């Protein structure tokens, strides 16, 4: 056994022999029960696609909370357990707020990417509170670095990425990713682009049926980070759909 | 157990002198034997204390 | 209830002189004590071939095992030469001595060539050596001859 | 088994086990293991360099945006070693410590002091009973502006131990002889001699050998007042000239 | 430290009866037959005496802690009582008491089991300079050993290593020889297998490099 | 339940009345480099192993003999964390007493006052004791001192101890070489012999790093100034 | 089940199935099993 | 003769005068000749690249002193007492041991040592002695005690009463063959896989010598392996063995033949005799699962 | 020959005549439960599951040709573990029937009658039983009591059941016999199964079945 | 591959490297025509470029473009000491495998052999070092190897070098060693050995090995031949029971025992030899055999 279930995990102020707490590898667990994000970075902004599991609907905007604005400029696609969801979401933007009060301009990823990562990896230290278990992504234009993509997985591991997807699809989606092209080209192009990986990557035996949900933060909205309109949705949708067939 | 243990202990050491008798000599060499050997296996808070 | 390094090396000597004498059993009573005490380096070079001579000479001549003799010899030689002169000469011989009895020429003419051996080499390497090829050849006549000439280095160390 | 032992307290709250080390500091070490980043740092006299491996899967990754190689002072650098959770959270603590020290004393810090600052910051976290030990090495870059170029490395205790020559990794015991054979017949230094000499070990104990943007090289020079990131555009020239150089 | 061997050398010169068992043998076989074989074994040595009889494991048989909690513990610890006793009842007598073999001084208990019921409790020197130079001059007897650098040393070198790490380094310094087709092995071969079997490279401790 | 839990914790008191976390302390400094001091009554020696092998060390800033103050300098064993804030704190405690006296503190005051912080520590519960036992060394009032600390918190008073790799072994032969009133330079050449006795793997061109403390103060010495005492006697 | 514990080794199954086969036999009845956290109970893997 | 009666052959005697009617020739036991002629494995005796190694280290102790013991001799050295190998559940510690012992050509008895597992010693001790007359009567030969752990051992402070009745099967064996005699033609090696339950009787040398580590499949080794194991499969050539190597980091080299022969089954699915990158790539993720509940990464050195 | 029941003379021991060779009806009974059917629509739950059991035994002996063509082994069998009570007795039904292979129910220690001795021969014969017959699936219910995973053993019938699985499965590897005999178990932990068995993956694809994720809970709906 | 050059490694180690030897190959009908008249920088060069891309075994793939190129570079003395030297730069830092570096060099070594005697003696000893470590594939190929000594070697003063390097690897046998193979190198063994006069290599060889081999009907032209060179050197030491094996083995080949004049020699010399050593086991069975078989009343010269 590489994990046990019951001992080394009684208290998070455990190790294990292999050198990596089994409580944090319960957490890259966690975000496979749920649904993929993928979010694909331009040179112009990035663009998020996240698949919204859905039971009802009945549902409205702000359900499930895929996609929080941690700033204006910086978005967030998460995947995963919600409910772990928002703390992750709260750590990020205070570490934010306090930042632009300070400082006085635009974050740049470099950083918030480390700082962020940092907080992550202290709840695992702690047994005051245990590892977090959902895993997200930062997504960031800027001109302070331009446009970049970090994901931060619940170890508290920090990494750059033209190209992540999380979830249970993450192998399959990552490598689907690395054959198209993205990573030069406009938001508006790219928007197309992310949905339709979603489709092709979409599998019965790690997914569920999911309503789209894809995001902004780019030159097109003025850095800020604003959910796709429907129009121009349903236009991405109408290439993804088409793309799997 | 001990003081039996020195008595025993110095008739052996007499036999290998050649003797069938034991000495001043090898009676106060079969104290330190046993005494020593006892007060090693039975402390342990003496590793640079006392 | 004191046993001390010092105090090894009265035994040590005194189990020197019973070797001289003839008897064993007084002097490996005394052995013991003092190697006991001595595993644990805790001495100056000097007392430590004095304990690697004595339990060299009960191991060749006496309980009769080579290999067990030699090994401590080899030591003291190397701890001797240092602060001694006399004690270093006769250490040396002796490393000759328990592969002569053996009956190996090939390890009595190694030993005789440098380790540190070539300083305190004296004309009794020459008697030790001549008395080696006298017992290997099966003549009684060169042996006799080699004593005595050699004699008064031969007779000092008793 | 394995090292300490699971009876008492000694990983439900930290209170030593038989070896006198904690449960956890022992596990510590085999946390670099987990990391699979095998580094080795090698000291000049006009700058010191540091080679790593910088851990890019795939170009789908941007090589530029990974990093492993941070600026922590105002030209003191390091490299991370290790189990990546605990390498980021001990980048961020040397930060914070990193500017408060620059302010009191005033000036650049000596690449010594900041290795043994962190040192008595990861002993904190090895005693709080919340918390447990980094799993991490740093493996700081510097030059002193008196002694010259100094390596250092910290190990995830927060152990101490002065060096002018270090490797930390899997194959950290490989690492070290590969250099050890280097510092005995110590070459003159220069930019270019003491990068050959640490690239050229690291790729003996793993043979394979590097590609010009799969590794990180950071070094302290001279020339800059800046912490520097090799890139690609460097690692490359000096690549080439391994192969041809012995 | 071949600690047994001695315990193996002494056996074959009696040209006697020798019962040898371990401590897996004294507890069960049919569940409680355990303490009724402890009675056995003593016994069964005093009818075909001179005899002896050699324990090579007490590891878990001369340790203070039991349960009864735990079914197994129950055979074990009454095991411990009755060698105990055989002590008492072989006094003033002339049955020899019980030679044991275990890895550590601190298994056993420290006031049950004290010396003057075992007249000689040994401990076999952990540093030991000579031990090692008569284990290196087998080697020379049978062969004559080269110098590049004198036999003391090479025990000089080491000063506190364990009786497994001497046999190591004797055991590897031949294996290369052999490979190379030498039949006089070098002074030189000796120093590098040591050196490989110090533990987490040269330099020991792998935090104070 | 059983003993595991009773008998290891410090938040609460061992079954046996003493604390086996203080034997256990002990066993890591076991673990760690030997470590010599003798208080010759001349001056001060601390000499320990210290590991260049290449010289893979800096010793040009970074060392085993260790300054505190003007004349305090420490030598240790066991664990290296515990050790460094250590370090950080009896530097901290002697400033404010060389600010205060206008004299570096002595190191019987010292070490009493550091057992007070250590003891803390073994009191504590989550919190472990720390785990190296410290060699102090000083002059001061004109006269030599040597005392040693253990993890427990208590402090003892030697004349010559030993530390580290086999201590048992150290302290015997401490005793019986050792006499009241010795020279500075023959003390050398006896703690270089007792740190023989377990080095491990014996000393290169230079393997090892003295500190001497005398008349004029405590200074780490170069490892040149090494070498010349370790031919005379190693 | 307790009240039959003729044993001679795998022969507590075959009284197992026959208390069984009774019941079935008896169509519109309810059986009830007293003491079976034995012989029909709780199994050793851990045991010795 | 009164040759036909030695300790533990068969004898048949009278039932109404118990007097020797006649030798009787040993049973041979049914299971001890599956021992010896079946190989688990389906992987080359020769050599498997990368763990190259710990191939070399193991000969330097077998061949060295048994092949020639002239050698030895002259160098003044005594042959070992033997060599004990671990590492994680399936790095092929028997398939190393087949690969030096095959080529020097000599007999081999692999045991799997839940087959001496006992309530109390008796039906497994006849299993013993007869591994031990078979290694004598094929000398030279080697047995692979094969999890010397799943027999008990090591008693800890506290054991079950268990482990020491199975514990006495494997003493009497290593006894016999090694430290009352210096003889390494008969020789067993002994294979650990799980560190939990290992002897400290072993561990004392004279019952040992050498202990040698069976790492976890290299960098460059991994690559090798799935080189020789796509071989026999129908291909067009891939060039997914990097790719492979990458994911599988901490997978031991038995998992790589999983990965092979779920690949050959997902084309098969397809209905094309051709395996491709693909194929290959969705069996790694299946293995992976297995993987974590099957086999360690945890680190034992011992 | 062996497994043959023989006559010994009772006045003085020589084997005087034979009897008949003993099977067991009970096995007989236990045997085809592939009706009524289960197929994957009164079972179900877990989907990823469901679909690497289909993999691991089902296409395998329908694809049987296929596998010796190429050169590659199949799946020597699938292994179950986990808390049960998914339907580890529906879904070993479900597959042999797809296949339609002889489906034994067999449990190593069952067919003990009386006495131990007499027992150890029944119980022995019915395990190398269910393995002829190829093309097969032995499906194996608490497997805890073979497992032996432990210092202690039963030493009755089930030793004998014990030692002919792992000499078995040590012959299994190849490509031809992979395909014929499959096996499938289902126990409720994976640390009480044979030592072999955990060491390395000598059943291709093992599979752990985790708590109801939310598809699962709609599709047992 | 995998973390050492990650990323686009799947293209680093197939690709690259297989096609940069691939396009050399292409390169070469023009390099062979250069390379008798100079052109020196153009064959070190092309072979070096190669190895500069990263990956374990670069050697191998590295082998294609020698198999034609080392034969016209041994013609002109200077070219194939620079062919060398490009396999040795990358092996050394790198470490290249026990297997891959020994491959390549050993095939250089084997073409320049047939072209001319001197430039492969010298290039001997550089291959030599490098095969080894190994103790499977190599090892055999190494054997092969010093087979080269053993011809050029006995002309020279150099037979004591080729004595030495052919006696270590024969003493000491793995299953490794064909049995075919074996018997051709010591055959080769015996005459480098009476040249020398060393009694003491016939002696110590021979016990590592089988005599047999030679007593079969395969080796029967050899068999003459190992026999003659191992009779000297007995012979000359006075070692009688050695000798006497020898003169029966010659007896024993049936060319020798078909010939009256050739059978009486050979079987005459087992019985004077045997009867001078000190009387013994092997003294009885040969005299009496002798006596008692037909062949021997034939003659009566001999029959006294």
């Amino acid at each position: 056994m590489s994990s046990i279930g019951t001992g080394y995990d009684l208290s998070a102020s455990t190790f294990s022999p292999d050198g990596r707490v089994f409580q944090v590898e319960y957490a890259m667990k966690a975000v496979e029960n749920s649904s993929t994000a993928i979010g694909i970075r331009c040179k112009d902004g990035v663009v998020f696609g996240v698949e919204k599991l859905v039971l009802s609907k009945l549902y409205e905007e702000g359900s499930n909370k895929r996609l929080f604005n941690v700033d204006r400029h910086v978005g967030m696609a998460v995947a995963g357990l919600l409910a772990d969801a928002r703390s992750l979401a709260d750590i990020a933007r205070e570490e934010a707020s306090n930042f632009r009060s300070n400082f006085g301009y635009n974050i740049p990823l470099k950083h918030l990417a480390d700082r962020v990562a940092m907080y992550v990896h202290a709840y695992t230290l702690y047994s005051a509170v245990r590892p977090f278990g959902c895993s997200f992504m930062l997504g960031s234009y800027s001109v302070n670095d331009g446009a970049q993509l970090y994901m931060i997985d619940p170890s508290g591991v920090s990494y750059g990425y033209w190209g992540c997807a999380i979830g249970k699809a993450r192998q399959a989606a990552k490598t689907e990713i690395e054959k198209l092209q993205m990573k030069e080209m406009t938001c508006r192009d790219v928007v197309k682009e992310v949905a339709k990986i979603i489709y092709i990557v979409h599998d019965e035996v790690k997914d569920k049926a999911f309503e789209l949900e894809l995001s902004w933060v780019g030159e097109l909205t003025k850095g800020r980070h604003e959910i796709v309109p429907k129009d121009v949705r349903e236009e991405a949708e109408k290439y993804a759909k088409e793309s799997l067939k | 157990a001990e003081v039996k243990g020195v008595c025993t202990e110095a008739g052996m050491y007499a036999l290998r002198e050649r003797r069938v008798h034991v000495t001043q000599e090898d009676f106060e060499m079969a104290v330190a034997k046993v005494m020593q050997k006892d007060s090693e296996k039975n402390m342990s808070i003496k590793k640079l204390w006392k | 209830m004191d046993d001390k390094a010092l105090l090894v090396e009265v035994q040590l000597l005194e189990s020197k002189t019973y070797h001289a004498l003839s008897n064993l059993p007084k002097a490996r009573a005394a052995l013991t004590s003092a190697r006991t005490t001595a595993n644990a380096i805790y001495c100056p070079p000097k007392l430590q071939a004095t304990l690697d001579m004595q339990s060299g000479i009960i191991h060749a001549a006496e309980e009769k095992d080579w290999k067990t003799a030699y090994s401590y010899f080899y030591e003291a030689f190397e701890g001797y030469d240092s602060i001694d002169s006399p004690k270093a000469i006769t250490s040396l011989k002796y490393m000759l001595l328990c592969k002569i009895m053996l009956n190996t020429p090939e390890d009595v003419q190694a030993l005789v060539s440098g380790k540190l051996a070539l300083r305190y080499a004296g004309r009794q390497t020459e008697a030790l050596k001549c008395v080696a090829q006298a017992s290997k050849n099966r003549s009684l006549a060169d042996f006799e001859k080699a004593l005595t000439d050699y004699r008064a280095e031969l007779r000092d160390d008793p | 088994m394995s090292r300490g032992s699971s009876a008492g307290f000694d990983r439900h709250i930290t209170i030593f086990s038989p070896e006198g080390r904690l449960y956890q500091v022992e596990y510590a070490f085999k946390a670099i293991n987990q990391g699979g980043l095998t580094s080795v740092a090698v000291r000049g006299k006009d700058c010191a360099v540091i080679v790593t491996q910088k851990k890019v899967p795939d170009k789908l990754l941007d090589s530029s945006t990974v990093t492993h190689l941070f600026k922590i002072t105002e030209n003191i650098g390091c490299v991370m070693t290790g189990m990546t959770a605990d390498s980021r959270s001990q980048v961020q603590r040397a930060r914070y410590e990193a500017a408060n020290w620059k302010y009191k004393y005033g000036y650049e810090i000596p690449v010594d002091m900041l290795c043994k600052r962190i040192a008595d910051i990861s002993q904190v976290y090895t005693q709080n009973a919340e918390m447990r030990p980094l799993g991490c090495c740093m493996i700081l870059i510097g030059i002193d502006e008196e002694q010259g170029p100094q390596v250092y490395k910290c190990d995830p205790a927060g152990y101490y131990c002065g060096f002018k020559a270090t490797a930390a990794g899997v194959k950290q015991t490989e690492s070290t002889s590969f250099l050890e054979k280097k510092v005995k017949k110590k070459f003159d230094w220069t930019f270019e001699q003491t990068v050959e000499t640490a690239i050229t070990c690291l790729s003996t104990v793993l043979s394979i050998d590097f590609k010009p943007s799969e590794i990180e090289v950071g070094v302290v020079t001279v020339e800059n007042p800046k912490f520097r990131i090799l890139t690609e555009a460097e690692i490359d020239a000096h690549l080439v000239a391994l192969a041809e150089r012995d | 430290c071949g600690k047994t061997m001695l315990a193996k050398a002494v056996a074959h010169h009696t040209t006697a009866a020798f019962i040898r068992v371990v401590g897996s043998e004294f507890v069960q076989k049919y569940l409680g037959e355990g303490p009724r074989m402890v009675r056995d074994v003593f016994r069964l040595a005093k009818e075909n005496a001179p005899a002896i009889i050699f324990i090579d494991e007490i590891d878990a048989i001369a340790t203070k802690r039991f349960d009864a909690q735990t079914g197994a513990d129950r055979e074990v610890q009454r095991i411990l009582l009755e060698l105990l006793n055989q002590m008492d009842g072989f006094d003033q007598n002339v049955n020899v008491k019980v030679i044991m073999a275990t890895n550590r001084a601190d298994t056993l208990d420290p006031a049950l089991l004290r010396p003057g019921r075992l007249d000689r409790k040994i401990e076999f020197p952990l540093p030991d300079r000579r031990q090692k130079r008569l284990i290196f001059s087998t080697i020379t007897s049978k062969m004559n050993l080269s110098e590049e650098v004198d036999l003391e040393d090479y025990v000089a070198r080491p000063d506190k290593i364990s009786g497994a790490d001497i046999n190591s380094i004797c055991q590897e310094s031949g294996m290369l020889a052999v490979r190379e087709n030498r039949y006089i092995v070098l002074a030189k071969d000796f120093e590098k297998a040591y050196k490989t079997v110090i533990k987490k490279d040269e330099q020991e401790h792998e935090f104070y490099k | 339940m059983a003993e595991r839990g009773y008998s290891f914790s410090l938040t609460t008191f061992s079954p046996s009345g003493k604390l086996v976390q203080i034997e256990y302390a002990l066993a890591a400094v076991a673990g760690g480099a030997p470590s010599v001091g003798i208080k010759a009554a001349n001056g001060v020696v601390l000499a320990t192993e210290k590991k260049q092998k290449s010289i893979l060390y800096d010793e040009r800033s970074v060392h085993k003999v260790e300054p505190i103050t003007k004349h305090i300098g420490l030598v240790y064993s066991g664990m290296g964390p515990d050790y460094r804030v250590l370090v950080h704190r009896a530097r901290k405690l002697a400033q404010q007493y060389y600010l205060v006296y206008q004299e570096p503190i002595p190191t019987a005051q010292l070490v009493q006052r550091v057992a007070s912080v250590m003891q803390e520590y073994t009191q504590s519960g989550g919190v472990r004791p720390f785990g190296v036992s410290l060699l102090i060394c000083g002059w001061n009032e004109g006269r030599p001192y040597l005392f040693q600390s253990d993890p427990s918190g208590a402090y003892f008073a030697w004349k010559a101890t030993a530390m580290g790799k086999n201590y048992v072994n150290g302290k015997t032969f401490l005793e019986k070489r050792y006499n009241e009133d010795l020279e500075l330079e023959d003390a050398i050449h006896t703690a270089i012999l007792t740190l023989k006795e377990s080095f491990e793997g014996q000393m290169t061109e230079d393997n090892i790093e003295v500190g001497i403390c005398n008349e004029a103060g405590f200074r780490r010495l170069t490892p040149t100034e090494v070498r010349d005492y370790l031919a005379a006697i190693a | 089940g307790s009240e039959l514990v003729q044993k001679y080794v795998g022969e507590g199954a075959r009284m197992v199935r026959e208390l069984f086969e009774m019941a079935r036999t008896k169509k519109a009845c309810l059986i009830f099993f007293d003491e079976i956290d034995a012989i029909g109970g709780a199994r050793f893997d851990d045991g010795a | 003769d009164k040759s036909k009666l030695k300790p533990g052959t068969r004898v048949a005697l009278d039932m109404t005068t118990l007097t020797i009617m006649r030798y009787l020739p040993r049973e041979v036991d049914p299971l001890v000749y599956n021992m010896s002629h079946e190989d688990p494995g389906n992987v080359s005796y020769s050599e498997i690249g990368g763990l190259s190694e710990q191939i070399r280290e193991l000969r330097e102790v077998i061949e060295l002193p048994l092949t020639n013991p002239e050698l030895f001799q002259r160098v003044g050295i005594i042959p070992p007492k033997g060599c004990l190998l671990y590492g994680p559940p399936g790095t092929g510690k028997t398939l190393l041991a087949r690969a030096v012992a095959s080529q020097l050509d000599c007999n081999f008895l692999k045991v799997v040592s839940s087959s001496i597992v006992d309530k109390y010693i008796g039906e497994s001790a006849r299993l013993i002695r007869e591994m031990f007359n078979y290694a004598r009567d094929h000398q030279p030969c080697i047995i692979f005690m094969d999890e010397i752990d799943a027999i008990g051992g090591r008693r800890f402070s506290e054991g079950t009463s268990a482990d020491r009745e199975i514990q006495r099967t494997l003493m009497e064996l290593l006894n016999q063959m090694d430290g009352f005699d210096t003889l390494h033609r008969v020789k067993m090696i002994m294979a650990t896989n799980r560190p939990d339950t290992l002897d400290p009787a072993l561990l004392r040398p004279g019952r040992l010598d050498r202990k040698i580590h069976i790492d976890l499949p290299n960098e460059q080794a991994r690559l090798d392996i799935l080189k020789i194991h796509a071989g026999p499969i129908t291909k067009h050539g891939e060039i997914d063995y990097e790719a492979i190597v990458k994911l599988s980091d901490g997978f031991n080299g038995a998992d790589l033949r999983n990965v092979c022969t779920e690949a050959g089954m997902f084309a098969i699915r397809a209905d094309h005799d051709f395996v491709v990158q693909e194929d290959f790539m969705k069996a790694v993720r299946k293995v992976a699962d297995s993987k974590k509940l099957e086999s360690k990464l945890d680190y034992k050195p011992v | 020959k062996p497994g043959d029941l023989v006559g010994v003379n009772k006045d003085s021991y020589l084997i005087l005549e034979t009897l008949p060779t003993e099977y067991d009806s009970r096995v007989k009974a236990m045997e085809v439960d592939e009706r009524p059917t289960e197929q994957y629509s009164d079972i179900g739950g877990l989907d990823k599951q469901i679909q690497e059991l289909v993999e691991a035994i089902v296409l395998p002996m329908n694809h049987k040709e296929k596998f010796e063509n190429l050169g590659i082994q199949p799946p020597k069998g699938v292994l179950m573990y986990g808390p049960p009570g998914t339907g580890k007795t529906l879904l070993a039904r479900a597959c042999a029937a797809q296949t339609k292979a002889t489906f034994l129910k067999l449990a190593g220690p069952q067919l003990v009658q009386m006495f131990i001795g007499d027992g150890a021969k029944l119980v022995r014969d019915a395990f190398a039983l269910a393995k002829e017959k190829a093309p097969s699936i032995i499906f194996i219910d608490e497997l805890d009591a073979i497992g032996t995973k432990r210092f202690d053993s039963e030493k009755a019938g089930d030793r004998e059941v014990q030692r002919t699985m792992l000499e078995l499965l040590n012959q299994l590897d190849g490509f031809q016999p992979n395909t014929q005999v499959k096996v499938i178990a289902a126990t409720n932990r994976v640390d009480i199964l044979d030592p072999a068995l955990l060491r390395s993956g000598r059943l291709d694809r093992k599979i752990e079945f985790p708590m109801p994720n939310e598809e699962a809970r709609a599709r047992i709906m | 591959m995998a973390d050492g050059g990650s990323e686009r490694a799947d293209g680093r180690i197939v690709k690259m490297e297989v096609d940069y030897s691939a396009t050399v190959d292409q390169r070469l009908p023009e390099c062979e025509k250069l390379a008798k008249e100079g052109r020196l920088q153009e064959v070190i060069e092309t072979l070096l470029s190669l190895e500069k891309q990263t990956r374990t075994a670069s050697d191998m793939v590295s082998t294609s473009r020698i198999l034609v190129a080392v034969v016209k570079m041994c013609y002109e003395a200077k070219e194939w000491d620079l062919l060398n030297e490009n396999i040795m730069l990358l092996s050394k830092r790198r470490s290249q495998l026990k297997q891959a570096v020994a491959k390549m060099v050993q095939q250089c070594c084997t073409y320049v052999e047939e072209i001319t005697d001197l430039p492969v003696k010298l290039r001997l000893i550089d291959t030599l070092r490098m095969v080894t470590e190994g103790k499977i594939y190599v090892e055999i190929e190494r054997a092969r190897l010093t087979k080269t000594l053993a011809t050029i070697k006995e002309q020279n003063g150099d037979v004591k070098e080729a004595a030495s390097i052919l006696q270590e690897l024969q003493v000491e046998t793995y299953g490794s060693m064909e049995k075919k193979e074996r018997v051709e190198f010591i055959l080769e063994q015996m005459r480098l050995c009476l040249a020398v006069k060393d009694y003491i290599r016939t002696q110590i060889i021979s016990k590592k090995i089988n005599t047999k081999f030679f007593q079969e009907e395969n080796t029967e032209k050899l068999k003459l031949k190992y026999y003659n060179l191992m009779i000297q050197l007995d012979q000359h030491e006075g070692s009688y029971l050695s000798i006497c094996k020898h003169y029966r083995a010659i007896y024993d080949t049936p060319c020798i025992q078909a010939e009256s004049d050739k059978w009486q020699q050979a079987l005459k010399s087992v019985v004077l030899y045997v009867i001078l050593a000190p009387f013994d086991n092997e003294q009885s069975d040969l005299v009496h055999r002798i006596s008692s078989d037909k062949k021997l009343e034939e003659i009566p010269k001999y029959k006294d």
